[PDB]
């Protein structure tokens, strides 16, 4: 889905802008309610679990060379057991923190790459569960 | 997976724990 790639782009842009950066500095039933719920869910999650986002780039030894593997390792583990809306929010915040810090440490190249990995993962492994659960409208309802 | 990726593994496992608790926090 393009709406999914749009969800990723929306969320990352939000997280980036939130720290002074602009998404355009690195890239070439309604969804507005969904984008908003996710944004909020993300802020709350990052707030309640600040520790897991402190020095991610350090906590994982991330470099443009190991970035993908690290990303995939974290995510495969996160969903190893299955899927929840909670894990999905965690999935988004993680990717967001990852981008924001890549930019902070002169690795801006990772931003768009991360978005791609997220969209790909979202579409290939999360989408089925999402739909089976009623689509994103279900999250908007169940969250706040 | 090589040791260089085990940290990412533990991190993912911890992430799951925090999001399961978060999940349990919903309406």
């Amino acid at each position: 889905s393009q709406s999914n790639r749009e969800l990723v782009v929306d969320f990352l842009s939000y997280k980036l802008s939130q720290k002074g950066y602009s998404w355009s500095q690195f890239s070439d039933i309604p969804m507005a309610a969904v984008k908003q719920a996710l944004r909020e869910a993300g802020d709350e999650f990052e707030l309640r679990y600040r520790r897991a986002f402190s020095d991610l780039t350090s906590q994982l030894h991330i470099t443009p060379g190991t970035a993908y593997q690290s990303f995939e390792q974290v995510v495969n583990e996160l969903f190893r057991d299955g899927v929840n809306w909670g894990r999905i929010v965690a999935f988004f915040s993680f990717g967001g923190a990852l981008c924001v810090e890549s930019v902070d440490k002169e690795m801006q190249v990772l931003v768009s790459r991360i978005a791609s990995w997220m969209a790909t993962y979202l579409n290939d492994h999360l989408e089925p569960w999402i739909q089976e659960n009623g689509g994103w409208d279900t999250f908007v309802d169940l969250y706040g | 997976a090589p040791p260089n990726l085990w940290a990412a593994q533990r991190y993912g496992r911890e992430l799951r724990r925090m999001s399961d608790e978060f999940e349990g926090s919903f309406k």
